[PDB]
RNA sequence: ACGGAGCCAGCGAGUACAACCUUGGCCGAGAGGUCUGGGUAAUCUUGUGAAACUCCGUCGUGCUGGGGAUAGAGCAUUGUAAUUAUUGCUCUUCAACGAGGAAUUCCUAGUAAGCGCAAGUCAUCAGCUUGCGUUGAUUACGUCCCUGCCCUUUGUACACACC
């Protein structure tokens, strides 16, 4: 919670380019996969999300699972900008 | 953020995590599991363990 | 008169160069297990310890004892460098006190603690 | 103790008149004659194989049987 | 990977039964049944069996498109390499696991 | 105009055993049209994998216990062939479960 | 006719072998002769402890005549046993290191071993005449 | 090898060393007799002196005893290589040291001293009279010193 | 029992992003170092030439060489850390215990009993354990005497059911 926000804005950019996220339920880890953040405050994140609307999450096999809703999706283009026609996984980017 | 949150936990019960739950007892590691034998006594139809015999 | 009783020591010889010998000389004369402990990764074990005993003898009354450095660190061993200094082996509770002599040379500083209190109804 | 083990030319004299004319001979059979211990008896059993006088049946260790030359 | 013929197939065992237990989590709306994951060259056909095969597709890829890239970021794989699909159940009533998540959904919702 | 033989081995191992042979057959078959040299379906020892677990959770009641092990079938059908003859062969004959694998190099 | 090795037993072979030994003398000594455990697990170093030796070396001559490629542990695990571990139950360990080695590094000097590829010693030219006339001096004795 | 001709009966003990070096039986097994030698040092020690095992040696010479003495009383001297010893590492910084005999006990007091001079974990559980290394006397042996 | 010598198994298990099994060669009485490999494993470790066994010798029935506990000191190894000995090895210490009372456990064949191996947990520890193979008997091959259970008939002011 206690963030230093830039941090956090890498932990949105890199959600709203997967539209997707797999943390792990392993704190005191000192970086992320992929990320270069701590895996706690990826989590912490992503549980702030959760409440406040968004995203439909499950703790399976300690790995958190994260997708983003509809409302998910406006409020990640609210907090970075990116207008319309972009990337999550809502849609194919080509032919896959 | 604290410096000190670590002791090395690089072997033994503390490190040995399962995949599952999260426990440090009756942990199989054989065949590199890494479960705790009551979620692999679940699941083992599931992962190919069949008793015969 | 000139041998006083005998030599209280390690291995051999006499006091005088007990006191002067660090680390390095100490480990070479020494048993098995404190040569492991210093041929493996030393880091914090006598860094900040060493310092306040060494600070313990500059700033003592002279004659006296010095002050008490209370150690967590009752793993270390009594190297020759602060003998006479006294140190407060920690067994959960109370920085329990030991006096670092001259025939306590190359025991660990918990082994003169002890933990639980002793058995009693029959020896 | 029990005694038995001491050794001695006038044991040792009798123990060679005490050899021939013996059908069972072994480290057994020499010990329950009082004579000298069990391996005193069997270096004993050694010597009264050096040039006949006595010949064997069994070979085994401790299982040392002999018998006299018929 | 390459790891011994042995760990190799208890961890595919493995891989396949967390899938499993989170396709039960996942797709609890949905009535999942049970994966039939193949493992070809290049490409692994993931099969699922579900009732409502509707709602496992959603609206032409987008819940399976989601699932995949999940599915790459849990255990490392690229795209094209997995490939979902949802088919139906050749009779739900035979399969147990249907029963059970329908038996499950009408004691949570209200019935006798 | 190549007829290079580069000496493949194929590499069957899986847990089904009906499926397996039934997998080794088919490759052996399109060995027999397609007319190569190979020495036949080769049968290695099985791996039997033995987890030796107690039954209970809490480690009360009788001491019972539960061998949870599993079957696997390592097979090989060593070719004497070209590697254009072996890129057709992987292409064809894949069933789902078995784990088909090339070595390619003697 | 065709004299061989393996028509003399191996308890009178390798006694006719060391008896051999001592009347060339010339094996050579290791350095540690009764002050030598021979087995980690062993309460009583050797009791004929003068001589010995001899028939040890006898022994891994003949093991490496019947192998294909003996080296040291090989012979260590061999020569190994039960140790008396206390009022614990016992366990195997490899007997002695460094005399398996010692007996090794004789017999190549004179002549009994021969250096083998991929791993271990095999047996010389010299050393296979040896065995086979010990071989024939014990069938002579039986005779 | 050879049964014991001519007069014989050359003393039954036989005291060396301040104790009783049995008649009969053997060197290796009457060394053993002695407080502070066992099996393994006296075989060592009979090497040295070349005398047979199988010989029951009560009926020794006497410069071969006085031999023995003497490989008991130095080891750096004689061949043995050091780290054979009861004692070993000892005192400043110098030699290893040993002794099998009325030596050896009262050098094993001056040890149990030292133990309870410097007080230690092992020294403690002496003056108790107890369980010195870390084993457990819950259960077993319930009688005592 | 202790020395040598002979010397035959099976289940297994094992690392590339780590640090696994680790032959072969040198150093070291040991433990254990080191170079080098082979092995993701019917391929290398591994014939896991495991033990008990079989042979020739030492001691002969004495708390003896049976028995190893307690101890002292060192030399190793794991780990960040070993004293409340982690374990191994070295030499020394040589205690109790000459087949165990009342009781009661397990067992009917490749079984019991012996023996060791093996993975499991494990960084390090095997008296533990699930497997394995080696040596391989005794004695029934019945009965309800005991114990338990089961029915059946009988009784039952019991049905939260003899607490
Ligand atoms: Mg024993
Ligand atoms: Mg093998
Ligand atoms: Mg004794
Ligand atoms: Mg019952």
């Amino acid at each position: 919670m206690l963030i230093p926000k830039e941090d956090r804005k890498k932990i949105y950019q890199h959600l709203f380019q997967e539209g997707v996220l797999v943390a792990k339920k392993d704190f005191n880890q000192p970086k992320h996969e992929e990320i270069d953040t701590k895996n706690l405050f990826v989590i912490k994140a992503l549980q702030s999300l959760t409440s406040k609307g968004f995203v439909k999450t499950q703790f399976s096999w300690q790995y958190y699972y994260y997708t983003l809703t509809e409302e998910g999706v406006v409020y990640l283009r609210e907090y970075l900008n990116l207008p319309e026609h972009i990337f999550p996984a809502t849609y194919l980017a080509g032919q896959s | 953020e604290n410096v000190w949150y670590s002791h090395p936990r690089k072997f033994g019960k503390g490190s040995r995590q399962c995949r599952i739950s999260g426990s440090h007892s009756g942990l199989i590691r054989k065949y590199g599991l890494n479960i705790d034998r009551q979620s692999f006594r679940e699941k083992a139809n599931d992962i190919g363990f069949y008793k015969y015999r | 008169r000139k041998r006083s009783f005998k030599t209280y020591s390690y291995k051999g010889v006499d006091l005088e160069k007990l006191l002067e010998m660090p680390t390095e000389d100490f480990v070479k004369l020494a048993p098995a297990r404190v040569r492991r402990k210093f041929a493996r990764g030393l880091s914090e074990k006598p860094a900040g310890l060493m310092k306040k005993l060494r600070a313990a003898k500059l700033s003592a009354p002279e004659n006296e004892k010095p002050a008490v450095v209370r150690t967590h660190l009752r793993n270390m061993i009594i190297v020759p460098e602060m003998i006479g200094s006294v140190v407060g082996v920690y067994n959960g509770k109370v920085f329990n006190q030991v006096e670092i002599r001259p025939e306590m040379v190359g025991h660990y500083l918990g082994e003169f603690s002890i933990t639980y209190t002793p058995v009693r109804h029959g020896a | 103790a029990k005694h038995a083990v001491v050794l001695d030319q006038d044991k040792f004299d009798r123990i060679m008149k005490e050899a021939p004319t013996y059908r069972y001979v072994s480290v057994s059979v020499l010990v329950d004659r009082f004579k000298l211990g069990g391996s005193l008896a069997r270096v004993a059993l050694r010597h009264l194989e050096n040039e006949g006088i006595i010949k064997p049946v069994s070979k085994h260790s401790k299982q040392a049987i002999y018998t006299r030359a018929t | 990977a390459i790891i011994s013929k042995k760990r190799k197939l208890v961890a595919d065992g493995v891989f396949y039964a967390e899938l499993n237990e989170f396709f039960t989590r996942e797709l609890a709306e949905e009535g999942y049944s049970g994966v039939e994951v193949r493992v070809t060259p290049t490409k692994t056909e993931i099969i699922i069996r579900a009732t409502k095969v509707q709602d496992v597709v959603g609206e032409n890829g987008r819940r399976i498109n989601e699932l995949t890239l999940l599915i790459e970021k849990r255990f490392k794989y690229k795209r094209g390499t997995i490939a979902l699909y949802a088919e139906r159940v050749h009779d739900r009533g035979l399969s147990a696991v249907a029963q059970a998540e329908s038996m499950k959904f009408k004691l949570l919702n209200g019935l006798a | 105009q190549e007829v290079v033989i580069h000496k493949i081995r194929i590499n069957l191992t899986s847990t089904k055993v009906k499926q397996l042979e039934n997998v080794s057959a088919n490759i052996i078959k399109n060995a027999e049209t397609f007319k190569l040299v190979k020495k036949g379906p080769v049968r290695l020892p099985t791996k039997v994998l033995k987890i030796s677990t107690r039954k209970t959770p809490n480690g009360e009641g009788s001491k019972t216990w539960d061998t949870y092990e599993m079957r696997i079938h390592k097979r090989y059908i060593d070719l004497e062939a070209p590697a254009h003859i072996v890129k057709r062969i992987t292409q064809i004959t894949i069933e789902p479960g078995v784990d088909v694998e090339v070595i390619i190099a003697a | 006719p065709g004299v061989s090795v393996r028509d003399v037993p191996a308890q009178d072979f390798i006694n006719n072998y060391a008896s051999f030994l001592q009347r060339q003398g010339k094996l050579e000594v290791p350095g540690y002769v009764d002050i030598v455990k021979t087995s980690a697990g062993n309460e009583l170093p050797p009791q004929d402890s003068e001589g010995w030796f001899y028939k040890r070396a006898a022994s891994v001559a003949r093991h490496i005549y019947l192998r294909k490629q003996v080296g040291v542990g090989k012979l260590n695990k061999l020569y190994g046993g039960a140790k008396n571990r206390g009022v614990r139950p016992h366990k195997h360990v490899d007997a002695s290191g460094s005399i398996n080695r010692k007996v090794l590094q004789s017999l190549e000097k004179l002549g009994v071993v021969e250096i083998s590829p991929k791993g271990g010693r095999r047996i010389s030219d010299n050393g296979l005449r040896d065995l086979d006339r010990i071989a024939a001096a014990t069938l002579e004795d039986e005779e | 090898s050879l049964v014991v001709q001519e007069q014989g009966s050359f003393q039954h003990i036989l005291r060396l060393l301040n104790t009783n070096v049995d008649g009969n039986i053997n060197v290796v097994y009457a060394l053993t007799t002695i407080r502070g030698v066992g099996r393994r040092y006296a075989n060592l020690v009979c090497k040295k002196a070349d005398v047979d095992l199988h010989k029951r040696a009560g009926e020794l010479t006497q410069e071969e005893l006085e031999r023995i003495v003497q490989i008991m009383q130095n080891p750096t001297h004689y061949k043995i290589p050091a780290w054979f010893l009861n004692r070993q590492k000892d005192v400043n910084d110098g030699k290893d040291y040993h002794s099998l005999a009325n030596n050896l006990e009262s050098k094993l007091r001056d040890d149990l001293e030292r133990l309870k001079k410097i007080r230690s974990h092992r020294g403690i559980r002496h003056f108790w009279g107890l369980r010195v290394r870390g084993q457990h006397t819950k259960t077993t042996g319930r009688r005592r010193a």
